[PDB]
């Protein structure tokens, strides 16, 4: 992973701001990814959330 | 210009930015315009700088064309002493006395002294009760509504009667 | 020793004057033609020139033949000249000052201590003439006799961008210098300048008297400004290039306004404050020479 | 007892060290009430700026947590020389050698290590570049001609912050009341062939100048240009334009901001398209090449520095003040040193006057044996010549 | 609008950088499509410059104002005046990997 630039993550007064971006970054998988591209360009038909 | 004999130190007392902000520029710029009215009235020394500052601002915002020029000219010029012909002569007049003498040596002779309207500066207290007269000089044509804010109770109470 | 014509030394071929230009060796005032410039709101007014102090800095006891053109010409337009006054050599010139004396300034710039063979030389009088003035170069950096380098730029300016109406006023809009230009044009045209052989220049400036000084004046009046144009891009507060149609405008802002840097950069020649210090002194003797 | 150590031993030290060759910044004016560090930082106009002094996170071995416990052996338990009750021990005055020699070191292991970085940007300084769309508004104009103009958002991501660099003031708007003297005056003020669009309607002598003269209109968008011209032609319309890149070269020419040598202009004609990636690759590949090991004492500096991660964009970079309200200041005369103006791509003198003459051998016909095009003919070949 | 400048300045980061290109090679194959005039919205173009990548500077241009954004917000905790200024160099090392 490179969420963080060098020494945030272990940076104490950084903490609150590392949980955040940790709350936000799921991880990665080609599945979740490739469907993501992928649904900019398949037709809706159940409106999306 | 009053014509007094003066026992002061120096023909200007004025000072010369030799570096400085932007802000201290336009003031030496204002500073040898000699915008204001003759005055013998007491001044709030404490607010000086942002009466000279806003002065400054004022007297650029509505200056003909060449006076804004010529502001401009000293106000980039921050390091040459502008000042009037008689000045110059006050100090040639010295020299001429005392020829060791040290004067500021990048200095710029008015040829001619700015035309501009006399500014009053009483900063003091107390409001001023204009007369306003029927007519002027200017002319007006279809001039914009003035809106005028409302004011604090805090600045002025209106009783219904004196 | 070659004698001097009736005119300048600079009349001989010898010490033509050019910079290279268009693949051609044009004549510094085909170049200056091609100078044009845009006024500014900000004036400069020609102050009076203080007379250059009286003197002469002792030449020390140097065994060696002084190359002074060389330094000269390299503090004044040299692109990598640095503590001018530290060697202290440009005293040396006093050394001709002298009335009969054994020493020569030979065509090459140096000064020989003696008279030697195969090595020809400026008239010793005229030298004299030369060095009784140009001598004060030597005391540039000592405090007493520094130079003005802020006022003088304006007689510069007067000399370079001025208009015979404005030369006359003796007051001008502070100008900014424009010319179509090649790449590194004002490198090469100081590099040009810096080969100039500019003692036959100062010389006959200085020995040369009535009407050949005036014609003399008149016929190198370009050569004089092209230094000053040198002299003034070590100067000018920038140096931009300006696109115009598949061409490129090199511009100089400001013409006579001495901005006192001294931090280097790839456009133009650099002054050291020390090179600050002896155009100033060159400007002052130089412009009091021109007036006269 | 420890006072005269202080004030009269302890007080040279600090003087000496005050002189020592990297201690460069300005640390305290001796009053607590008013006194701020100035903050400068390199600014790309490209990426974002990086702030000398910043809460980064790095403690430097922690080095940056302060012990204020630390006054009570200084007070209460260690000795001094000047307080001796008396021994009378010789007062050391350290070699210069050491500190000084040491200092030179970490100089040069510093421009060393950024040397190729350098380069490579100083050859990509004019690269960056706007989109341009260029309305015809001739009968027979070619694509290239016309009425270059751009969308303020470019003028905003490239143009604005290099003239905020260059210290200019800045373009004129034009209203349609502008004559081309306006204009003109705007450009020679600026050195760069800009201005943006306000109201309409651009009239015909100003749009013949533009034209004429190449300068770049930047309008807030391209929602109906042709509304913004008067064009007496008709000959100009929404849908005749051509889209087309403008290099910044192609606008500024500093001489020490933006290199616009016609050696590095055809060098970089010959490159491929390039990411940064590319770029990191390149600077990676040439400092690979050109690494020298250095002094015992350069290595261990090195080795003090981490991992030479390098993720500020160097990129026409340049220093500059921050207001601590975080806005970033055009450099001034009369408080900025002159060494700040101008990075000069960050190389030495020396360098750039040698790159003029490289420039010149780089561009040499003789060298230029890379060919391009060949014609395939059926012939014999008799008396062959390679011409 | 004429007192939410900020916020209609904010949303303005949310504009697409891309085109809205014309589906040409179904049309030639006719392929099945309900509109009468095929249409996609491609999320991005490719550089045309040799340096600049526009969907790089234009992500500048966001970071840049959501840094703006963060510097201005005031906050009441000593902790927050903490994390604002680590969310500016956060939002720095963003602009770097997006770049």
């Amino acid at each position: 992973k490179r969420y963080f630039p060098e020494n945030l993550e272990q940076n104490q007064s950084a903490a609150r701001l590392v949980s955040a971006v940790k709350a936000r970054a799921s991880e990665a998988d080609i599945s979740s990814i490739h469907l993501a591209i992928a649904r900019e360009v398949s037709p809706m038909f159940n409106v999306h959330e | 210009d009053k014509g007094a004999l003066v026992e002061a130190d120096r023909v200007i007392q004025r000072l010369i930015p030799l570096s400085s902000s932007t802000y201290v520029q336009r003031l030496a710029a204002i500073g040898a315009l000699y915008p204001n009215e003759f005055t013998e009235n007491v001044l709030d020394l404490s607010r000086l700088s942002t009466a000279l500052l806003q002065l400054s601002d004022t007297y650029y915002q509505h200056a003909n064309d060449q006076l804004r020029r010529l502001y401009r000219r000293m106000y980039n010029d921050s390091r040459t002493l502008y000042m009037t012909q008689r000045h110059q002569e006050l100090l040639l007049a010295q020299i001429t006395a005392d020829p060791n003498i040290l004067l500021y040596p990048y200095t710029y002779i008015f040829t001619t002294i700015p035309t501009s309207m006399n500014y009053i500066s009483n900063t003091g207290q107390g409001r001023i009760k204009h007369s306003l007269t029927v007519t002027g000089a200017t002319e007006h044509d279809t001039v914009a509504d003035i809106v005028l804010g409302q004011t604090g109770e805090d600045v002025i109470t209106i009783s219904m009667v004196e | 020793m070659l004698q001097q014509p009736t005119g300048g030394y600079t009349t001989l071929e010898q010490f033509a004057f050019t910079i290279r230009n268009d693949g051609t060796n044009a004549t510094p005032t085909q170049f200056l033609q091609l100078l044009s410039y845009e006024a500014t709101e900000n004036e400069l007014v020609k102050k009076t020139i203080p007379t250059p102090e009286t003197h002469l800095p002792s030449a020390r006891n140097v065994p060696g033949n002084v190359y002074i053109e060389d330094a000269i010409t390299q503090a004044l337009f040299g692109i990598s000249a640095q503590n001018v006054n530290a060697h202290g050599y440009f005293s040396r010139l006093s050394a001709l000052a002298l009335p009969n004396t054994s020493a020569r300034l030979g065509l090459d710039g140096v000064i020989y201590n003696s008279e030697t063979i195969n090595i020809p030389f400026y008239d010793p009088a005229a030298v004299a003439n030369f060095a009784a003035t140009y001598a004060k170069l030597g005391n540039a950096s000592t405090p007493r006799y520094r130079a003005d380098m802020i006022d003088i730029y304006a007689h510069v300016g007067l000399e370079l961008a001025g208009t015979d109406a404005e030369r006359a006023a003796g007051v001008m809009p502070v100008k900014r210098a424009k010319f179509d230009s090649w790449e590194g044009s004002l490198i090469s045209l100081s590099r040009d300048v810096v080969n100039w052989k500019i003692l036959a220049f100062l010389i006959d400036l200085c020995s040369l008297e009535g009407e050949a000084l005036r014609a003399f004046k008149t016929r190198n009046r370009d050569v004089f400004r092209m230094m000053l144009f040198i002299m003034s891009t070590a100067v000018a507060a920038n140096v931009v290039n300006r696109k115009v149609t598949k061409r490129v405008d090199r511009v100089l802002e400001y013409i006579g306004v001495n901005s006192m840097r001294t931090a280097g950069r790839t456009a133009t020649i650099t002054y050291d404050l020390s090179r600050h210090e002896f155009a100033a002194k060159f400007l002052q003797l130089t412009f009091t020479r021109w007036n006269a | 007892n420890i006072a005269v150590a202080h004030t009269d031993h302890l007080s040279v030290v600090y003087a000496t060290m005050s002189n020592f060759m990297l201690n460069f910044t300005n640390n305290f004016s001796g009053n607590h009430a008013t006194f701020k560090p100035d903050q400068y930082v390199i600014t790309s106009p490209e990426g974002s700026y990086k702030p000398i002094i910043e809460r980064q996170g790095e403690t430097v071995d922690g080095l940056t947590i302060i012990d204020t416990s630390i006054v009570w052996p200084i007070l209460c338990q260690c000795t001094y020389p000047l307080v001796r009750q008396s021994i009378m021990e010789e007062i050391v005055y350290p070699d210069p050698s050491t500190t000084l020699s040491q200092s030179l070191s970490v100089a040069q292991v510093l421009s060393k290590l950024t040397l190729p970085d350098a380069f490579i940007n100083m050859i990509l300084s004019g690269g960056d570049s706007v989109v341009m769309r260029t309305y015809q508004t001739e009968a027979d104009d070619d694509l290239d001609e016309g009425i270059r103009m751009t969308t303020y958002d470019q003028y905003l991501s490239h143009i604005r912050e290099r003239l905020h660099i260059t210290n200019v003031p800045d373009p004129i708007y034009i209203t349609g009341a502008s004559t081309p003297d306006q204009i003109a005056a705007s450009v020679q003020a600026t050195h760069v062939a800009v201005v943006l669009y306000q109201s309409g309607v651009i009239n015909g002598p100003a749009s013949t100048y533009l034209r004429e003269n190449e300068v770049l209109v930047v309008m807030p968008d391209y929602y109906d240009v042709v509304s913004r011209f008067a064009n007496a032609n008709l000959q100009m319309n929404n849908n005749r334009y051509h889209e087309s890149v403008l290099e910044i070269a192609d606008i500024f020419d500093q001489a020490d901001f933006i290199q616009t040598s016609d050696a590095v202009r055809q060098l970089r004609a010959l490159m491929p398209t390039l990411s940064t990636s590319q770029i990191r690759h390149a600077i990676e590949r040439i400092a690979q090449i050109t690494d020298v090991d250095s002094t015992d004492y350069g290595k261990l500096t090195l080795r003090f520095l981490g991992t030479l991660t390098r993720s500020l964009k160097m990129q026409n970079a340049q220093i500059r003040r921050i207001r601590p309200d975080g806005t970033v200041l055009r450099y001034d005369d009369q408080i900025d040193i002159e060494a700040f103006r101008w990075s000069r791509y960050f190389l030495d003198e020396l360098q750039l006057r040698r790159l003029s003459v490289g420039l010149r051998l780089i561009t040499n016909p003789r060298i230029a044996r890379r060919f391009n095009g060949v014609r395939i003919m059926y012939l014999t070949d008799d008396d062959p010549d390679p011409d | 609008l004429a007192g939410a400048n900020t916020i209609i300045a904010i949303m303005r980061l949310f504009t697409p950088q891309g085109f809205l290109r014309t589906d040409d090679l179904a049309i030639a194959a006719n392929f099945p499509r309900a509109s009468r005039n095929p249409q996609t919205y491609i999320p991005y173009t490719n550089q045309r410059g040799t340096v600049t990548n526009e969907f790089a500077s234009r992500f500048r241009t966001i970071v840049a104002t959501l840094a703006n954004v963060v510097n201005e917000r005031a906050v009441q905790d000593d902790m927050q005046k903490a994390t604002r200024s680590c969310t500016k160099q956060w939002l720095r090392h963003l602009e770097t990997q997006f770049d």
